[PDB]
RNA sequence: GAGUUUGGCGGCCAUAGCGGUAGGGCAACUCCUGUACCCAUCCCGAACACAGCAGAUAAGCCUGCCCGCGUUCCUUACUGUACUGAAGUGUGCGAGCCUUCGGGAACUCUGGAUCGCUGCCAAGCUCA
RNA sequence: CCUGGGGCGGGACGCCCUUGAAAAGAUAUCAAGGGCGCGCAAUGGUUGACUCAAGCGGGUCGGAAACUCGCUGAAGAGUGCAAGAGCAUAAGUCAGCCUGACGUUAUUCAGCAUAGCAGUGGAUGACGAGACGAAAGUCGGCUCUAGCGAACUUUUGAGCC
RNA sequence: GGGGAUCCCUCGCUCGCUUGUCAAACUCCAAACCCCCCGUCAUCCUAGAAAGUCGGAGUCCGGACUGCUGGGGUA
């Protein structure tokens, strides 16, 4: 029978390019977001901690809040709201 | 089997050697006959594919032995250079219940083509040229496909 | 400022298994050489030279400066310093491996210990090595600034007379 | 050592080997300020440095060489020097704005006597605020003049003179 | 007040790497001289640490250059080719393929470029 | 009970990874490749010092089977166990010091796209105590995703009704 | 490494330069559809958008055509 643990069907989804593999830029990590600040999610494979479930790869939610090192995103699924906590190293402004 | 049975491409590709297992071997021995080391021949023509298809190695095999016999007997053993050009990558399988767990199991190989892809090679001289389009034509009546035979170095020679 | 003075000499004690002849052999290194060595461990277990994994099998030490000159000169008038190409290589790197270490000066005989092999070995280097193994901006040294073997002949018979065969 | 399209090259001060990014990457998790100390052979620097998506401004930058005009005619490579170095750097942050921050000694070993550590000392010592323990810190007896005593007895001029550049450091800056 | 040089901390992370070659050190960096002290070696003042005058630009660093490998970019052809979104009383015995409107490669080809760009601060200076 | 009728065979009857699956998400068959119902007081935590696989050149019967010196070496090694992903001043190797393999508690995510459903797990946090380290920080076991079970009943722990 | 006392010498597997084929569990590359968000146009909307609360159900035997070389199977 099929998994359907919370890794499946990621092995393309999180690799990293062949010129990116190691340690990924620190300026990244210390981005700081204000309310209502549109973001882009984009899972960092580097980082083991405070990754979001990979189905929001590629999702663009707005910023709510901030739970200590890590920020409170309001991403659209199919037609309903859910709260994602990531660390601000997965994450992307969007430019306007 | 027959031969119509495995001959259209309906289905994806299967040819990972290190996930199937048990492939039975080949028969083709040598892909490369008659004078390896010359490279001077002036006339270059090749039989050519006009339709997708699977061609079993079993047919290639007859093809190669009726076109060595024909140019060996005309032009001579020194005089031309044929070389194949595919190679059996596919797996073919047949069941063998009914369609209770259908899934076939490995009982030979096959080698996928394409339309206008080049067969066969055969390099001459000018005095041999019918008899090198009189080989090629004798090779192509046991293979699974129509085919048509283009003359493509040296055309103004002998056109 | 461009002359290949010498680096390090490591006196390498091999014994081929552990043991009494193992520790008299460092015994005997530190007599001849007046600092005490290192044990060095295996790799696997190979039970056809009758070897285990992580088990002690020989010595070695890393004297320099003036050790490593009196060491030179010590073995040098003790193989007639004269050095044949085998032992030699790219970088002026020797490799002389007597055995019989009695006649050493200063080694008195034991009808226990008897003998027991060694190896000396050389390394030359131009002015200039911090470049490549400080831990502050480690660089690599390029091909004109590496040794030579006919300068490093040139060296040895300059500063020893060590001719070479 | 570039051989194809796969291969892999380290970052610019990777290939400079003078930059460690773990490190880094720990250090900028503090939202707060960093002190550097980097130091040499002729003399001895520090400043203040804070990150920016551009690069990292600095605000705050003095250099063991600005002992000259006080009057500090020693040696700029002694412990002394990096003390003096140290504690005129504080009082310069202090009166310029800023106060705080975080000890960073970048890919040197920190072991205790050390001239990092003496800058350190000059630097708490100034009222400029700085986690840290004492425990590192170098005793006054080498801080004053006894590290070169072994070797150059004949050159003990040395407390007098360390007196007087701290007055001095304190007259200017006060 | 503008510029140059040097030094430190950095952003993009091979247009920056690999290899080759000719020049420079006055201020600065480095190499470089030893082991009283804090400090150190699974042995070694090698390294790290401390103390620093000598000599040197042979190395690190800086400037100029090289198409010789690797990477990035443009142009000629391959070619509007392969592939493809929408509609079709268009077509093949069949597996398939064709017409119109709209998108559009990859490799390879002729010829050129790429031997990094750039932010903050300090010091010596060089002007009015 | 499933089942290309039932039976026989097997378990596609619970959990984890790759493909099928058609470049967001979802997607079936007795579809293809498979694995798990554990092991470890160190094979765990932190700080410090280092670089691994494989070749080339040298040394004594240390034989094409040993250890050592120099060079090339972005990883071709190792990381307990499947598959896939991650990792180089390190998530690897060794040494020193330690037991965070801590008590209590709130949300959000997936199991169970969209769109109800236990128990139970995984990511952020909060209170109370610590380890290592100059500090920043890291530590809620073993780099990430498997190694497991409601109500009722008995037994055990602290204090109460 | 296999052929028949200086391993007399043959020499397959293997390593490099060139030629000819591949991949669903390969990728230095890389579309057209498609998905989240911002701006604009356009349509709906105070004769009530989006959201929320309560009442009543049916349904969980489906089938076919045009595409995906869909997977399996000789079909
Ligand atoms: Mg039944
Ligand atoms: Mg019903
Ligand atoms: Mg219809």
């Amino acid at each position: 029978t099929n998994s359907h643990g919370e890794k499946r069907c990621t092995r393309y989804k999180l690799q990293k390019t062949v010129r990116e593999r190691g340690i990924s830029p620190v300026s990244r990590a210390i981005q700081e977001f204000e309310e209502g600040q549109m973001v882009h999610i984009d899972i960092d494979p580097s980082v083991q901690k405070g990754m979001p479930n990979p189905k929001f790869q590629g999702s663009t939610g707005k910023v709510i809040g901030q739970r200590g090192r890590s920020y409170v995103l309001e991403v659209r699924s199919g037609n309903a709201m859910k709260e994602v906590f990531s660390l601000p190293q997965h994450l992307k402004p969007q430019k306007y | 089997k027959p031969g119509s049975m495995y001959r259209n491409v309906r289905q994806r590709s299967f040819t990972r050697r290190k996930y199937m297992g048990g492939v039975p071997g080949s028969q083709v021995i040598h892909y490369d006959m008659g004078d390896k080391a010359n490279t001077s021949f002036p006339v270059k023509i090749s039989l050519i594919v006009e339709e997708k298809c699977q061609i079993r190695h079993t047919a290639l095999e007859a093809a190669r032995i009726t076109a060595n016999r024909h140019l060996v007997a005309d032009t001579g053993k020194m005089g031309f250079y044929m070389k194949l050009r595919v190679y059996p990558h596919e797996v073919i399988r047949e069941n063998k219940s009914g369609m209770r767990r259908a899934f076939g199991k490995n009982v030979g190989t096959a080698a996928r083509v394409k339309p206008m892809q080049k067969i066969f090679t055969v390099a001459v001289e000018k005095q041999n040229f019918k008899a090198a389009k009189e080989a090629l034509w004798h090779a192509g009546q046991k293979l699974p496909t129509p085919c048509r035979i283009v003359v493509d170095e040296g055309a103004e020679l002998v056109q | 400022m461009r002359t290949p003075i010498v680096e390090k000499v490591i006196v390498h004690m091999g014994v081929g298994e552990s043991g009494q002849h193992l520790v008299n052999a460092e015994d005997i290194l530190r007599n001849i050489t007046g600092q005490e060595v290192v044990r060095c461990f295996a790799k696997r277990t190979l039970p056809a030279f009758s070897i285990k994994k992580n088990e002690p099998i020989g010595c070695k030490v890393t004297l320099r400066g003036q050790k490593a000159q009196e060491f030179l000169e010590t073995a040098l008038g003790i193989v007639e310093k004269t050095l044949n190409r085998s032992q030699f290589d790219s970088f002026g790197n020797v490799s002389f491996g007597i055995e019989e270490h009695t006649d050493f000066p200063g080694m008195r005989y034991d009808p226990n210990i008897g003998v027991f092999g060694m190896d000396v070995t050389v390394v030359l280097k131009r002015p200039g090595e911090r470049i490549c193994k400080r831990r502050i901006a480690a660089r690599k040294i390029p091909a004109g600034h590496r040794v030579t073997v006919d300068d490093a002949i040139a060296f040895l018979n300059e500063s020893y007379g060590v001719e070479v065969m | 050592m570039a051989t194809g399209p796969r291969y892999k090259v380290p970052f610019r001060r990777r290939r400079e080997g003078r930059t460690n990014y773990h490190l880094r990457l720990k250090l900028l998790l503090s939202r707060q300020d960093r002190v550097v100390v980097r130091k040499s052979s002729r003399n001895v620097q520090i400043q203040l440095i804070a990150p920016t998506p551009d690069g990292d401004i600095t605000y705050s930058s003095a250099v063991s060489n600005e002992l000259a005009k006080y009057g500090y005619t020693g040696a700029t490579g002694n412990t002394t020097a990096a003390y003096l170095t140290g504690l005129l750097f504080g009082l310069k942050s202090l009166q310029k704005g800023y106060e705080g921050g975080i000890l960073d000694i970048g890919l040197q070993a920190s072991s205790a006597g050390s001239r990092v550590y003496a800058a350190l000392k000059g630097v708490v010592d100034s009222g400029f605020e700085i986690p840290c323990s004492p425990e590192v810190f170098p005793p006054d007896e080498r801080i004053r003049g006894e590290h070169i005593a072994g070797y150059r007895e004949e050159s003990s001029d040395l407390p007098e003179q360390f007196e007087a550049t701290k007055e001095k450091i304190f007259a200017e800056f006060s």
